[PDB]
């Protein structure tokens, strides 16, 4: 019964800035961090970030510091990312998932995981 | 029912007290508070890092919706022994904080969390007031806290120079002096390290099992109520006699218009009797003023028996014009 | 009623009837020795008047 | 700097949230007892004063000279502190590990779990002119944590030394952060009837209210055979 | 950082017989950090276990999970032919990191 969309897939010169959308229903998004995570062919999946709702914190890998900015909206509940500084080997598909390995509310560990996925946004 | 209270088939002349008068409630109205979120106790009983039994964490609960129906009907593993309320019951109230405490109990050492006990673990790791309220719940953690060797990271207390007042926590790195060695960090014979450790084993059976304790205390002050549950808001009737359940505050009454001067930091009301009087809305912040439905006394005025068979009833304490209140309009 | 399930609310329900009705049973005896002391000052002005 | 005054009848706070009217309620809790000395300082160095059962708070500055307070034990980086240093149009509290001061005021920020931020807790008001030298009065406490301030700005003032009559207390602020306190220091700003301190026991008070239930009167039961 | 060994690299296996899964981690790691997920050609990840071998949505006959301490393996009987999905192992208790790589091949 979840519902997750996202923007669509379209082709960005690299050095600019990607503007990537995440809409969250079904579920009440006040006890579920968001976390992104991005797929290209070839290998796995990596884990860029990792953002609570309750609170404000930050949860960025150490590849991506001072990179990647994220934020939430409450009122209609969805995420947006404004990726700067592009390159030309990152343009692969980014996948936002309701996240339930970290605290929410206070930060700790917990047992469970990404239950909860989009589609997806190529660049 | 003059010939029903006292027991006789002729009644004499007189005036007697059958019994009394009270307009029942015709509607029910809940008028909860204004919030969303839903708790986090997906964090808490879900979780990874529970300490050591002598140095617990204290965990808080704020504005959010909690639903007890996942706590007892989903993952029902053992009992739960809930001191002060009813698991079923705890839908209806709602509270003002909430403290949610952690800790790690030997499988023998389950019954020692009550309120007055005695044990080992019961005076120098762990206290609880007289008074507690709440539930408590623990479940078997043989998977997630036990190794084949044994698992050396999780103490408890053996010595002290006193017993722990409840909710008191009181870690601390020493010596214990005992005898006639005046131990200086030494720690020679009689200088015994009070943390000891559990030791665990996997192939024992119950006794030294893993069990995982979780304790939630709870309370009823009169204050701003912070967290409140799944009951939906209704609307408000003024001027008829009906059902009441203001922030768990139940009651029967007719609620009216007030010309009451609340302050800001000022929610309930009561009278001299120490009785509820004037509630505020929590959706509108407007003032009311309870007052319960009407009620009187009701004395049948007849001749006597053999006499005749005609009576009189006389509807007492009751205005009979503005409430005129089956022997009605004749 | 609103905290507890009938079968253990009986017991505090009980603590409490069995409180209020002692205190009700001195305010009926304590009546009845000042309502003697009332007829005896009664009787008294009766006779006075 | 120290001297000696009488703190005739003053320290009244509402005990708790509930609206009363025409009722003599009693109460025994933590209060300023009648009469009693209090420790007026001047300042123009600076020691530290211990923490205890609360703490009763009161100066006359005009705008500006004092703006925050430092609590805690030891004053040092190992127990959590917490100071109440104001902003131009806000006040912010953290529970923090400072350090020192050696005078920024603070000196770093190791393991700090609480920050607020809410409307100025002084306010300032005159008539055009100084004699309106408007008192302002704190009572800091806690109870099970739970950090309580408690408040009053009044604009009536006089001179000389703390005035008579009966001033209620209305609460401000209440903060969960269950900390270990045991030490008293005040900040202030440099510069180019003030300062008063007094503290807290447990007491019994007997108060009579308004008929639009503010608190009129208070009596103490622990003075006199009278009281 | 924390890293974690991948070779159950190739499965050229008939369908219906026993399957075993085997990735072992680089550090010693604890028995409430495990996780895997599936991985159809075009489409979205999913749970199998979040725990040990708690189920999460369904589990017919096939998916099992057995965690020995730091290691842990999977556990599949009767293998339908129809998924054949990318089998990813996660860890969580020091950052984040994913699976490297399990195929399972049509055997033409
Ligand atoms: C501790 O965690 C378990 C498992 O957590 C589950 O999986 C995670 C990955 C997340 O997605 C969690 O949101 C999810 O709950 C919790 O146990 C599970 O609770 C759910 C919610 O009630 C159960 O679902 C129900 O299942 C019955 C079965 O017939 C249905 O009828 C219901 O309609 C509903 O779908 C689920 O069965 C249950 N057990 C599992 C997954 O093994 C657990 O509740 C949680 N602890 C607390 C205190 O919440
Ligand atoms: C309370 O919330 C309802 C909707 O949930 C809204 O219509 C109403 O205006 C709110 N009342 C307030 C904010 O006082
Ligand atoms: C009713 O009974 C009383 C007592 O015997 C008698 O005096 C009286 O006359 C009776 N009245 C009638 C109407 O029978
Ligand atoms: C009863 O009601 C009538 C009309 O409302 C009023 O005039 C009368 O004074 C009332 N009785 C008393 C005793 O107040
Ligand atoms: C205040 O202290 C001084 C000396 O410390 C003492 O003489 C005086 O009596 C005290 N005040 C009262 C009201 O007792
Ligand atoms: C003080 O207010 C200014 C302006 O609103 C703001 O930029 C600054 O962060 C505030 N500082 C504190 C400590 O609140
Ligand atoms: C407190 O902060 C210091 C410095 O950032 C850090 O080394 C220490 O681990 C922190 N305390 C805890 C309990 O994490
Ligand atoms: C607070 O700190 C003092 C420092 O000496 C200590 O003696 C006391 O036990 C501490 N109290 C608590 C509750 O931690
Ligand atoms: C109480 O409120 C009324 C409302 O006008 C006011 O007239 C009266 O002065 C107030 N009481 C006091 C003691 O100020």
């Amino acid at each position: 019964q979840v519902q997750l969309v996202q923007s669509g897939a379209e082709v960005k010169k690299p050095g600019a800035s990607v503007k990537v959308s995440c809409k969250a229903s079904g579920y009440p998004f006040t006890s579920y961090g968001i976390s992104w995570v991005r797929q290209a062919p070839g290998q796995g999946l990596e884990w860029m970030g990792w953002i609570s709702t309750y609170n404000g914190n930050t949860n960025y890998a150490q590849k991506f510091q001072g990179r990647v900015t994220m934020t939430t909206d409450t009122s209609t509940t969805t995420g947006y990312m404004e990726l700067r500084r592009l390159r030309s080997d990152d343009t692969a598909v980014y996948y936002c998932a309701r996240d339930y390995t970290r605290g929410a509310w206070f930060g700790e560990s917990l047992i469970g995981g990404f239950d909860n996925w989009g589609q997806g946004t190529l660049v | 029912e003059t010939k029903c209270t006292l027991k006789s088939f002729t009644v004499e002349k007189g005036i007697y007290q059958t019994s009394n008068f009270r307009v029942q409630p015709t509607e029910s109205i809940v008028r909860f508070p204004n919030i969303t979120n839903l708790c986090p106790f997906h964090e808490v009983f879900n979780a990874t890092r529970f300490a050591s039994v002598y140095a617990w964490n204290r965990k808080r609960i704020s504005n959010c919706v909690a639903d007890y129906s996942v706590l007892y009907n989903f993952a029902p593993f053992f009992a739960f022994k809930c001191y002060g309320v009813s698991p079923t019951k705890l839908n209806d109230l709602c509270f003002t904080n909430v403290y949610a405490d952690s800790f790690v109990i030997r499988g023998n050492e389950v019954s020692q969390i009550a309120p007055g006990q005695t044990g080992n673990i019961a005076d120098y790791n762990y206290k609880l007031p007289d008074d507690f309220t709440g539930c408590v719940i623990a479940w078997n953690s043989n998977k997630l806290d036990s190794k084949v060797s044994g698992n050396y990271n999780y103490l408890y207390r053996l010595f002290r120079k006193s017993k722990l007042k409840p909710f008191e926590r009181d870690i601390s790195t020493e010596i214990y002096q005992a005898g006639n060695k005046p131990c200086n960090g030494v720690a020679g014979f009689n200088c015994y390290f009070p943390l000891q450790s559990y030791g665990f084993r996997p192939t024992y059976g119950v006794g030294h099992q893993p069990y995982r304790v979780v304790v939630l205390s709870f309370e009823l002050l009169h204050a701003p109520a912070t967290v409140c549950g799944p009951k939906k808001s209704t609307n408000l009737v003024k001027n008829k006699c009906v059902n009441f359940n203001f922030n768990g505050l139940t009651g029967t009454g007719v609620l009216t218009e007030s010309n009451k001067k609340f302050l800001p930091f000022q929610q309930f009301g009561r009278d001299i009797a120490d009785t509820t009087d004037a509630v505020r809305d929590p959706q509108t912040l407007e003032i009311l003023d309870i007052t319960p439905c009407s009620f009187g006394g009701v004395s049948v005025i007849t001749p006597g028996t053999n006499t005749s068979n005609q009576v009189a009833v006389l509807y007492q304490g009751v205005n009979c014009t503005e409430v005129p209140v089956r022997v009605y309009s004749t | 009623l609103s905290r507890l399930d009938p079968p253990e609310a009986e017991v505090q329900i009980d603590r409490l009837i069995t409180g209020r009705l002692q205190s009700l049973q001195t305010y009926v005896t304590q009546q009845l020795i000042r309502a003697a002391e009332i007829r005896a000052s009664a009787n008294l002005a009766a006779t006075k008047m | 700097t120290q001297s000696y005054t009488n703190s005739f009848t003053r320290g009244v706070y509402y005990p708790d949230k509930v609206f009363r009217s025409s009722v003599l309620h009693s109460t025994q809790d933590l209060f300023l007892p009648f009469f009693s000395n209090v420790t007026w300082f001047h300042a123009i160095d600076n020691p530290v004063l211990p923490f205890n059962d609360g703490v009763y708070f009161a100066s006359t500055e005009k705008s500006n000279i004092i703006r925050g307070w430092i609590f805690g034990t030891t004053l040092d980086s190992k127990t959590q502190s917490l100071l109440i240093v104001n902003n131009a149009t806000n006040v912010v509290i953290k529970v923090c590990e400072f350090q020192f001061c050696n005078d920024r005021v603070y000196s770093s920020a190791n393991n700090c779990t609480f920050e607020y931020v809410s409307q100025p807790f002084l306010m300032d008001l005159e008539g055009k002119q100084g004699n309106f030298k408007n008192l302002r009065e704190f009572v800091f406490k806690n109870i099970d944590g739970y950090f309580k301030i408690y408040s009053k700005h009044t604009p009536v003032n006089l001179g000389r030394d703390l005035p008579q009559g009966f001033s209620a207390l209305e609460p401000l602020v209440d903060l969960p952060i269950g900390i270990n306190i045991t030490r008293f220091q005040t900040l202030l700003a440099l510069h180019r009837a003030a300062y008063y301190v007094g503290y807290l026991q447990p007491r019994t008070f007997l108060l009579k209210y308004n008929e639009n239930g503010t608190i009129t009167d208070a009596v103490d039961c622990a003075l006199d055979p009278l009281s | 950082e924390i890293v974690l060994t991948q070779s159950p690299g190739t499965l050229s296996l008939s369908p219906g017989e026993r399957a075993t899964l085997s990735c072992r981690a680089s550090q010693t790691v604890s028995s409430t950090s495990l996780a895997w997920y599936q991985q159809k050609p075009g489409q979205a990840p999913r749970l199998l276990i979040y725990g040990a071998s708690s189920r999460a949505t369904g589990i017919p006959d096939r998916f099992s999970g057995s965690g020995s301490g730091t290691d842990f393996t999977l556990t599949i009987s009767r293998l339908e032919p129809e998924d054949f999905a990318v089998y990813y192992c996660q860890q969580h208790d020091t950052s984040l990191t994913f699976g490297g790589g399990t195929k399972v091949e049509i055997k033409r």
